[PDB]
């Protein structure tokens, strides 16, 4: 019901130090953002297509 | 997650009256009176009243005996029977309104259980209850706005370790994993589960225990 | 390698016996070879035990 | 009519549907092998204390003599020893065999009220299955007005059930008459509204009602012993020759338990208070015992 | 303290500690993998051979019975009433005829396999149809019950547990207390 | 005359049905106030 | 025993003094006396404690301070049919008949 605008915060836990235990182990970098929508997502006719 | 013993009131004062009226029928006064006044509890009280008072002590041994034998039963008998002992609950196989119970809105186990059509009744329970996100479930199972939640086993024990008002089910099904989501073939594919299994076969996984 | 019956069936197909009434116990492998009559006793498995 | 209608008058070949198999049923078709045991039933709502007495004689006999070797407890040690049994705190023994063995008699009345708890205990391990009616062959089976509350009973509309009675007792029919009723679940609430007493049907429906039942107060009579003992199949056409076809598979499916395994699916195995008022019964009679005594001591 | 602990000791020592004196059916799992301490079989070449050659899954109990089982079944009977084996797989109301006859002849809980026995027939012979529609015609009058009053239906606390040796305990303490007393005559 | 401050000592001495001397108590208010810890006693 | 070199090379010297033949030995050693643990697989060890003669040897938990593994179907590298025994294996999850 109201616009997104989604705002950068404070993150952490358990598969967040697993992916920085990941970026120091291989040779890369990461970048983290989260879903719009707190859903695990499921098959379903939208209402078109 | 009394009345009967009113009634060994009542008895047990007509056994006073008639101690006081054979006590005068035994060929003194408070004598008797505060006998019986000591006599049913046993307390310390420092010959044909004296039948009626050994015969009724016997009752009352009896009695307190069979007081230790229904809070035993009343204790010991009645085990919590809360628990619904997982999905085999004959209350939740045919269910109703009475357990309110459901599952995550767009989630894994709608599909689960969408194919399992054996299941389809409980899914037809659930899917008029589902909610967006788990804490949703959460808030409301704490206020008492639900009764159940199908959920991993290490999450719940989890939170029941965050909030001591949970309470977990006997049962355990849907043996499955968790691991990382990965798009199709690409060059960061092999080397991100070679890492995990790096983790597993050292104590990187005992430390993230 | 002639596979054959003994006992009340031995006895039966021989022609020595012409109908077991006796409490004679209702398979499948009987009914491939003869005809039963519809039952009367009605019992399951249980264990003996002391 | 119905499905015998469809099946005789060839518009349906065979009915898989569950149905009792009964005489005539038999003689105008034909039928498979049973694969469920489904008859009928009713749906419906001292020497211790002689020896230890003998055994208190002689402790009493044995302080008489104590005393006789060396003021007033003579006979009184009988009171005060029974007393001390039940630990009273009774309105001193002095003898020291007396003292020694009047103890050896009170540890054995404490060690005999602790397995008097062990009674108990073992009465709280025992649940009871009450039953009311034990059979088709109750006295009450005959007259309602043989017993003090009239009860009712009844089946249901048209059924094979109705068959037996008529063929069994046609008088049974006539009471049926004013205690018809027409719908199951009908008759379901009118056994829990008190509308209706008792009920008369095959075991399947009941014992699947029964592992599906709010609270389990209705229970029928037994597992089938004294009863109808039949069972249900598939009616098929004279001439069939499909018919050993599905007695052979009738067979192999009972011979791995995959028709077990489907009434396991398509059946439910299920199914504080303080009572003594049996032991309270007692308690009474033994008091009006008492007084009894009391009677007898009244002639002086 | 003493006398509770000892009230909690003798209820843990003779009233919920009841043993397994039965197996309680077939799915026991000392009897799905057994050994010796358990010999349990049935009639050697009978019906209850071929429904367990059928179950492919029940092998193991297959290949450990057929080491004992017996010809007849009231010989098997016999032993175990000697305790030569340990159960015995039959069927129901025959069981329990024996068990009415005797008591010390026990069932078990897991009632399965709910076969029916029946009249033993030919092929394609007139001595079929009637016959079997008698049978159905005797079933619903009580003649079968009249059989069972014949021979199906026909059947054929106290403490002392632990005070017995109390008992012969308190007989010997009257005589060591006699002894007492001549030792009192000792005194004077 | 001795139990005039030493109600523990007879309280706490027949808490577990104990059979040993105490006293005889003569005030009823101690009586009824001792049947009730006795009571309790029996229950606890 | 490669899994122990990697994590407890000292313990993997003391269990060299330690080392032995048989899944049923080992069981034996452990019956009698000459043996105090053992360490195997999980659900191996929870098969053969279910079937024990009277749940003589007991587990230590259910599997919580443990390396968190399981078992799978090894193919070559590549071979078409590991896509088809992935996505068969997650049916017979998805089934329960698993
Ligand atoms: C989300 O961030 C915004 C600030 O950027 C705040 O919420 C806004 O509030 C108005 C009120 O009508 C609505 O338009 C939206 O809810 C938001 N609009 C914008 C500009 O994003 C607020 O700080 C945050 N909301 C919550 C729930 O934390
Ligand atoms: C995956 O990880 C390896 C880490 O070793 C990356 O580097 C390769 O490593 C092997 C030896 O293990 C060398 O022989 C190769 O020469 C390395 N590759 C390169 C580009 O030099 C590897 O690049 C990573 N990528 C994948 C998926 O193979
Ligand atoms: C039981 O048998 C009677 C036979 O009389 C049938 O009664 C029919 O009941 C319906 C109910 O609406 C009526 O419409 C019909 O006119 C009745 N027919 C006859 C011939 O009476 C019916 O088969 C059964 N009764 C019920 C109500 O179930
Ligand atoms: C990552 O790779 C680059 C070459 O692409 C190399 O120069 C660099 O040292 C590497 N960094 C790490 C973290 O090893
Ligand atoms: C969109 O799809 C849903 C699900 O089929 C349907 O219930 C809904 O009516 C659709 N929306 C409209 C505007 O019809
Ligand atoms: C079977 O019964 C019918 C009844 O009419 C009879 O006519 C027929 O002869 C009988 N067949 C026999 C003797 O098996």
């Amino acid at each position: 019901g109201s616009p997104r605008h989604t705002v950068p915060q404070c993150c952490y836990g358990f598969c967040i130090d697993l992916l920085i235990k990941l970026a120091r182990t291989m040779n890369f970098t990461y970048e983290v953002h989260l879903v719009a929508d707190g859903k695990f997502g499921t098959q379903e006719r939208v209402n078109n297509s | 997650k009394s009345t009967l013993w009113l009634l060994v009131g009542l008895s047990v004062h007509v056994v006073a009256v008639m101690l006081y009226l054979l006590d005068r029928f035994s060929p003194t006064l408070s004598s008797a009176m505060w006998f019986s006044w000591g006599v049913l509890l046993n307390s310390g009280i420092g010959f044909s009243a004296r039948i009626l008072g050994m015969v009724w002590a016997g009752f009352a041994m009896i009695i307190v005996a069979s007081y230790t034998a229904n809070l035993a039963a009343f204790l010991v008998l009645d085990r919590p029977e809360e628990r619904i002992t997982g999905i085999n609950d004959p209350r939740l196989r045919n269910p109703s309104d009475k357990f309110i119970y459901a599952t995550v809105k767009q989630s894994s186990v709608d599909i689960y259980f969408r194919r399992q059509v054996e299941l389809s009744t409980m899914y037809r329970h659930m899917e008029k209850h589902n909610y967006e996100s788990a804490a949703e479930a959460i808030q409301a199972v704490r206020d008492n706005k639900l009764h159940a939640f199908i959920w991993d086993s290490a999450v719940l024990e989890f939170e029941a370790s965050q909030k001591c008002d949970l309470v977990t089910t006997g049962e355990l099904f849907f043996r499955s994993g968790f691991g990382i989501g990965m798009r199709k073939d690409s060059p960061w594919k092999q080397n991100v589960s070679l890492s995990i299994l790096k983790s597993h076969e050292n104590g990187f996984m005992e430390d993230l225990d | 390698n002639k596979k054959e019956w003994n006992g009340m069936m031995g006895e039966l197909l021989s022609g020595q016996a012409d109908m077991i009434v006796a409490p004679l116990t209702i398979n499948n492998e009987r009914a491939q070879y003869i005809e039963f009559s519809k039952p009367f006793k009605y019992q399951g498995l249980t264990i003996l035990v002391k | 009519n119905g499905m015998i209608g469809e099946v005789v008058y060839q518009r349906a070949v065979m009915a898989v549907g569950s149905l009792t198999i009964n005489e005539e049923r038999s003689e105008v078709v034909d039928f498979s092998v049973p694969f469920v045991e489904t008859g009928i039933s009713v749906m419906v709502s001292a020497s211790v204390w002689v020896m230890m007495f003998v055994m208190l004689l002689i402790v009493s006999a044995i302080a008489v003599f104590v005393f006789e070797y060396f003021s007033f407890t003579i006979g009184k040690a009988i009171w005060l020893l029974w007393g001390l049994v039940f630990n009273n705190s009774v309105p001193n023994p002095k003898g020291t065999t007396s003292k020694i063995m009047v103890s050896v008699w009170a540890f054995f009345a404490v060690i005999f009220l602790a397995s008097y708890t062990a009674n108990l205990a073992a009465f709280m391990i025992q649940e009871e299955f009450v039953d009311q009616v034990t059979g088709l062959s109750d006295k009450k089976f005959q007259r309602p007005h043989d017993y003090s509350p009239p009860f009712r009973f009844g089946t249901v509309p048209n059924g094979s059930t109705e068959r037996n009675i008529r063929n069994n007792y046609p008088y049974m029919h006539q009471y049926m008459t004013r205690f018809n009723q027409r719908g199951v679940e009908d008759a379901l609430v009118s056994l829990k509204t008190g509308k209706l007493d008792a009920f008369i049907y095959d075991a399947a429906v009941l014992n699947y009602k029964a592992g599906r039942d709010e609270g389990c107060k209705l229970v029928t009579i037994g597992s089938g012993y004294i009863f109808a003992t039949t069972g249900y199949g598939i009616a098929l056409q004279k001439g069939s020759p499909w018919k050993r076809q599905i007695d052979l598979a009738l067979l192999q499916f009972v011979g791995d338990g995959e028709m077990e395994e489907l009434e396991t699916l398509w059946l439910t195995g299920i199914c504080s208070s303080q009572l003594d008022i049996d032991n309270m019964a007692g308690v009474f009679y033994m008091l009006a015992a008492a007084m009894a005594l009391s009677l007898i001591t009244f002639i002086w | 303290i003493i006398v509770a602990s000892y009230t909690a000791n003798l209820a843990a020592f003779l009233v919920l500690d009841r043993p397994e004196e039965r197996i309680t059916g077939i799915n026991d799992p000392r009897l799905r993998n057994p050994s010796d301490k358990f010999i349990y079989a049935t009639v050697k070449q009978s019906s209850v051979d071929i429904y367990f050659r059928r179950q492919v899954e029940l092998s193991t109990m297959y290949r450990h019975m057929e080491k004992h089982n017996y010809e007849s079944a009231a010989e098997a009977i016999q032993a175990v009433r000697d305790n030569k084996l340990h159960a015995f797989i039959w069927d129901s109301a025959v069981l329990e005829f024996e068990a009415s006859q005797k008591c010390d002849l026990v069932t078990t809980g897991e009632l399965f396999f709910r076969s029916g026995f029946g009249i033993g027939m030919r092929k394609d012979s007139p001595w079929k149809q009637n016959v079997s529609l008698s049978i159905l015609k005797s079933h619903e009058n009580g003649f079968m019950e009249d059989l069972d009053k014949t021979w199906v239906r026909y059947q054929e606390t106290l403490t002392f547990e632990n005070m017995a040796g109390v008992f012969m305990l308190v007989a010997g303490g009257i005589v060591a207390g006699i002894f007492l007393i001549f030792i009192e005559i000792a005194y004077k | 005359s001795f139990t005039i401050g030493k109600a523990i000592w007879l309280l706490w001495g027949l808490v577990f049905n104990n059979s040993v001397p105490v006293q005889n108590p003569k005030g009823t208010t101690s009586k009824i106030m001792v049947s009730v810890w006795a009571f309790f006693a029996v229950i606890f």
